[PDB]
RNA sequence: CUACAGUCGCGAAACGUACGUCC
RNA sequence: GGACGUACGUUUCGCGACUGUAGA
């Protein structure tokens, strides 16, 4: 919005949703319904509420805005495509990302435990830069205010994976403008 | 230790000498409020007169943890505090302990038992009665049965000092009303069955009842059943040839029972069953030996389809391959127990199709649709807060086994450690400590109360998960009937005080009188000897001119020709209940019956073969006709009085 | 004209002179049978003996129906052939149409009204009744009214030339049997309530009747119902709306029907309305002016909350547009019938949200699925060949005129006539929507699919007990039924006022009349001659007169007020003059001395003084 | 079988799938189940028991096998992507496909019932040529019997179309190898 | 006005299965 | 062995409401 616009906004895929949400038809809106609906039984499905993309990256022009404002509690990072769907994100081998816990602490993860202050990001945004491996998570207005850096071995496809509380319904995530 | 100012106002009524049906919804308030009232009863006691305060309990774990508490507190002052149990109440006198001691904490059974023998023949010896968990006072209890001693004293004209009937109870209860006028009328007559004019409620301190009340929210979900449903197919098959298998010996099956058109794996289908085994044991085949070849072959082919139909509800509700377990448990305990044609035919049968369940059975399409979004649950709270624990209801002790095994071995629920109570992360309980903040009602319908310790809320969910609309309307009238009892109790508690203990003075006359017209002796004993028959066998087992009764409980066997009629096994659980030792189990000694006949006791010195009516037909000699009775009370004959001067 | 083998093996026990209980599955078979029967009762009487053979007709089209074909074929014999029906035995003598007549077809319910008059004393008249659709000789039928006579004449001692009761019909039945020892208790049942001994049925000749037969094969179609219910959201926040604003004029209209918490759009909460609603028409206050406008406002809440359930009913099982067409009926109905403080507030808000109703019932999304299967198998059926004309059977006669806009108001369905397609609620592709060669069955729940199974378990249970009946002694059936005709008659053999009371208006409560001047004109009808209910009533035409063999259905009548128009009664015809006969179930009757009231549904269970009529 | 292949097997998708059918993972057979199955409400729902494929036509290359046994009445032919969705197949006025009805007669329409004999076509084989339009059915083994000739237009998408009797249990297709 | 049939609901009574408690 | 309580389900009896059909 302010800086050099590198790239341009990703839009969810119906092969990866699974049978909770209802994403609408603009592609960029995922919410919660009170009953879920029968879908698919394929291996792409990860049975939770987690949602990935299918935006192919580039050579070291990455940058995309993702809202998670009215939400309880979320998690948005990076994640792989060849990961298998039954693990939760954050816990696999190699998926940094920042979960917003139960317990109101912002933490982080890196394949460590480690945790941020009280500080709560309404408008975050993720820095990417895989010519040499940078990440940083310049959310508002903060004098670009980081505050976490990962390290990630690009050599796969790396397409934002989200994830939000799905046992509340009305719940909605919404991706914006850069 | 201290009390405080909520723990002072339930008990403030007590206190002035009035019976009280205090409600606190904590676990360790009501034993704070009790001990409350039995410091200030025997303080204001002049000398020479001492008190009597007995402490009722229901349970075994409620008499020992209660014993403890009333003896590290009572023990400054200089009371004695004593106990009788079911293992403590033989060996000792018990006219002795109740004069030589004020803190007793015997069980209600134990008086009950007590008032028809004789020993302590009136309530006058007592001077305050404490029940705990009063709610249960309503038809035939064993609490009820001490207040049909109490209201004969107090209305018949013989009133001496009768003691307080004050009660400490977490909910009062509506039963089965539908209106507030009903549920009005319940709350009276449980007042009038324990002589009850104030109900303590806390009104003024209900800042501190905040902090301690264990309100969950609910968390409704309903769910679908699955749609391609192949094992199912594959059993209704099996079920059709063992139902036209047993035609061929009975063309008149149809016509023994009158249920409708019944689905397979259902409570309806499960009825039928039984209704159709009960037919065919009062066959009256004059050959006697053919007659012990259709009813043996009768009762094997209804035990397979009461195995079949209980297996479907397995994989209904659980896992499909813990349904397929549930088979072959049933079909390797008939292998060992027991061969002939009749269980081989269908032995084989079985395993005929044994390929074909199997391997839709390790199908990763044909997952439950229940346990398919119970994992979804069970990983979304362990995502969000990883340090909770959780507690799981199950109504059928069948599935509280097939839960557990589908935990472990499950890649998704790897952090789950089985808490089974038919390092603990999941309790998968049958029946109900306020240390899990989720409860999970899983196909299970008064709510759950887990009001056990004095520490805090914390935030609970009350997920329930069903897939029928039965249990999910059942629970949203459930919270109309609790929303109108406090209705009914603060209606009740703005009256008179002087004309309450008129209104339920009525309802003490008006119940009388029903239990003084419901006063119909037993019939005339059956002079006629009649002989018992087996049920699986229909082999002569014994007479009924050597049975004789030991306590008007439980019935024997005289004679030495049943000596030789059965064979011994142990028991997997033995136990004592004050006049006997459990300890070996009678079957029949036929060939391949193996039929559970009753138990093997030793009574003072000797050893007796205790049987039950619900394993025995009986046919008289005379006639040629054939009952079937359920209990010892309907069938009226010839009771003799067992002698031990004779053998 | 010509008689096969299986017709004349029916009427081999009929022609032997005992009384049969044959049944056919077919049309054309069942009355090519008693024609038979009949020609062969009469030749074979001798010289100075004649016939008086009857035939019972239940219904009017079916005394037609016979009447034509027993015309033309007794013709040339030289028969007498007759009819008497309801609208022709007005002033004509009965005693005189069955002496010169030998064929008569007349109504059993006018021979249950003449055996009580006095004309025709005894049933030794008759030599050959035939009952047509005898399985209805169950409790208190015209049938069984008949064979009250019947059997108080045989058991009676001076039993003479009585009658063959042999009784036509198309299937046994079985009734309320679960069992094969209880359905074999009610078929006895029928033959001692009938008087036979033999049930005639087809044993040898089974090939003719496999070639018309009638039945085809049956196929389940269970779906579930709609679960996005934008229409009964918007419905129930108005009824709930409503039923708030009807608390503030009751104040205890909670505790009046305590059944169970109520839900919308179900028959558990029409219950709930007529039993609120007879609760308000008790009040007694001694204002009568206040009073006059409570119960007036409380009858104008509760019947807009029983046409909100009735549109909701319709909802769930037909299309949603037809659901504001009912709404919009019954307010424009009101709209011209009156106009107070109370309905301006329904009325209002229900042209607020209509333009809500309007946008939500044109978009096919929410749409209702039962009409969605109900597309697919007309679509499918016709699309194998063009030679599938179809019959619908429908219940309920709201929802019958439902489904007339969705065969042409609808673009896929056009190859349809509205023939092509059947609509007759009561009787090769036949569909049974929601009624209980290939036949279907359209559901929303189990209980129609139980119902409709264990039926075919009572025709498998009725052929097996029939079978059973017929391999007993003649000796033995007769002996049986001996048994049961004594036990009954046991059974069959087994106070006035003299205060003053008022009738009062159920939801204006308006003095109209008092019990003094209340007459009886033939035992079922009430008017009154006074001349002060002659100015508190208005008279308002019919839209279908008719008669019923004494009377002239002219005009209805209604209540002389304001904005009333309440349903009183009818104004009849009788002989010479008019009188308004009106019904107590529209009615609240009132004691002057003890004030209370009560209400009455039925004239017999309301005790009062019962003065006959005077034409004076 | 024997002859130059010049296609390759088609697929069912799930964007045009009728509402009855159940079709497996390895979408290439058609079955109605005794419950339908709830799916969103658009378009391109045939609201009936058709369905369609995925694979665009070329210049001239256009060959495929489908089984048509184990079934009651079937009906397999060639339709356009430009078609209403609430008509059947075989009433458009440009569809050539073959219909067994339920007289037991092969007809056929071109938009004029072309009623034709008695034949029983087990395994049919739909010979396509959009360069010159020349359709002829080879089922099986007959020595390569055309029995029927058609000429279309191919100037549109023309993905193929099927039809099955989905008011009788147990009926489903199958896609083979050519 | 009489009569039949179907659906739903309010009560009483009896029985079966399952779970839990105590002697 | 026995006793008691709770929950689901079933078989009846009796009463009431509404809808539909038929007849006078
Ligand atoms: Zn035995
Ligand atoms: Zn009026």
């Amino acid at each position: 919005s302010r800086f050099a616009q590198w790239a341009i906004h990703p839009t969810f895929n119906l092969k990866s949703l699974s049978c909770s949400l209802e994403v609408s038809k603009d592609s960029r809106t995922v919410t919660v319904s009170h009953r879920p609906q029968p879908y698919r039984w394929s291996c792409e499905r990860f049975s939770t509420s987690q949602v990935l993309c299918s935006q192919a990256l580039s050579s070291g022009k990455h940058y995309w805005e993702v809202d998670t404002r009215n939400c309880s509690h979320w998690a948005v990072g990076v994640a792989s495509w060849e990961m298998s769907r039954d693990q939760v994100l954050g816990r696999t081998m190699d998926s940094c990302c920042v979960e917003w816990k139960g317990t109101s602490q912002l933490s982080a993860w890196h394949m460590k435990e480690t945790v941020l202050g009280s500080d709560r990001p309404g408008v975050v945004g993720i820095w990417l830069n895989l010519e040499e491996g940078k990440l940083a998570f310049y959310s508002v207005d903060n004098q670009e205010k980081l505050l976490y850096e990962c390290t990630i071995s690009a050599s796969s496809p790396l397409y934002p994976a989200f994830w939000l509380y799905g046992l509340h319904p009305g719940n909605y995530l919404i991706i914006k403008q850069v | 230790f201290k009390p405080r100012n909520y723990q002072l106002e339930l008990a403030l009524p007590a206190m002035k000498g009035k019976n009280t049906i205090i409600c606190a919804p904590t676990g360790c308030g009501k034993t704070f409020v009790s001990l409350l009232i039995c410091e200030h009863h025997l303080k204001k006691f002049p000398q020479g007169q001492k008190g009597k305060v007995v402490f009722f309990a229901n349970q075994i774990p409620v008499y020992e943890q209660q014993k403890s508490v009333f003896s590290k507190y009572f023990e400054r002052h200089g009371y004695r505090v004593t106990g009788i149990s079911g293992a403590t109440a033989e060996n000792v006198p018990v006219e002795q302990i109740v004069e030589n001691n004020d803190i007793i904490i015997l069980t209600p059974q134990i008086l009950v038992n007590n008032l028809k023998k004789g020993t302590i023949p009136s309530l006058s010896i007592f001077t305050l009665m404490i029940f705990d968990e009063c709610h249960n006072t309503s038809k035939q209890h064993p609490y009820n049965m001490i207040m049909f001693n109490y209201l004969d004293q107090k209305l018949g004209g013989s009133s001496g000092p009768l003691p307080q009937v004050i009660g400490l109870t977490a909910s009062v209860g509506v039963g089965d009303a539908k209106n507030t006028d009903e549920a009005l009328d319940y709350i009276c007559k449980l007042c009038a069955s324990l002589d009850a004019s104030v109900i303590a409620t806390v009104k003024h301190n209900l800042e501190e009842l905040e902090q301690v009340v264990y309100k969950p929210q609910k968390f409704f979900r309903k769910v679908e059943s699955r749609i391609s449903d192949k094992f199912k197919y594959i059993i209704a098959q099996l079920m059709r040839d063992t139902e036209s298998l047993a035609k061929r010996i009975c063309k008149d099956l149809e016509n023994l029972s009158q249920i409708q058109n019944r689905e397979f794996g259902t409570q309806k289908y499960e009825q039928w069953i039984v209704t159709v085994q009960k037919a065919c044991m009062v066959f009256q085949m004059p050959d006697k030996d053919e007659e012990s070849r259709i009813c043996k072959a009768l009762f094997l082919y209804t035990s397979h389809l009461r195995k079949y139909n209980d297996a479907l509800i397995i994989s209904e509700h659980a896992r499909m391959k813990d349904a397929l377990d549930y088979l072959k448990d049933f079909f390797s305990n008939v292998r060992a127990a027991g061969f002939d044609e009749i269980e081989q035919d269908l032995t084989q049968r079985f395993e005929e199709k044994l390929q074909e369940l199997e391997s839709v059975s390790r199908d990763p399409s044909n997952e439950n649709p229940k346990l398919e979004d119970l994992c979804f649950i069970l990983q979304e709270e362990y995502h969000l807060n990883p340090e909770t624990i959780t507690i799981l209801f199950v109504k059928t002790r069948a599935l509280v086994d097939a839960l557990k095994n589908w935990i472990e071995g499950n890649p998704k629920l790897s952090f789950l450690k089985p808490g089974i109570l038919t390092d603990h992360n999941i309790l998968i309980a049958t029946s109900v400590i306020a240390q899990c903040n989720l409860v999970i009602l899983y196909e299970y319908v008064i709510k759950m109360i887990q009001t056990r310790g004095r520490g805090r809320a914390r935030g609970s969910k009350c997920f329930l998960l069903t897939s029928n609309a039965g249990v999910i309307e059942k629970e949203q009238i459930n919270m109309y009937k609790e929303k109108m009892m406090n209705d009914s109790i603060l209606r009740l508690q703005t009256w008179d005080e002087a004309v309450f203990r008129e209104k339920i003075l009525h309802i003490q006359t008006h119940e009388k009188f029903i239990r003084d017209s419901q006063e119909k002796p037993k019939p005339v004993p059956d002079k006629e000897n009649k002989k018992l028959l087996c049920r699986k066998c229909k082999a002569l087992a014994c007479y009924t001119a050597d049975v004789r009764v030991i306590e008007e409980c439980h019935y024997t066997v005289l004679g030495d020709a049943f000596k030789e009629c059965f064979v011994s096994r142990p028991h997997p659980k033995p136990k004592q209940f004050s006049s006997f030792e459990k300890r070996a189990k009678i079957f029949c000694a036929r060939q391949n019956c193996s039929h559970d006949w009753g138990i093997h006791v030793k009574y003072k010195t000797f050893e007796i073969p205790v049987i039950k009516i619900e394993s025995f037909v009986v046919e008289d000699i005379a006639t040629g006709v054939q009952t079937l009775y359920s209990k010892w009370k309907d069938f009226h004959f010839e009771k003799i009085p067992f002698d031990p001067a004779e053998m």
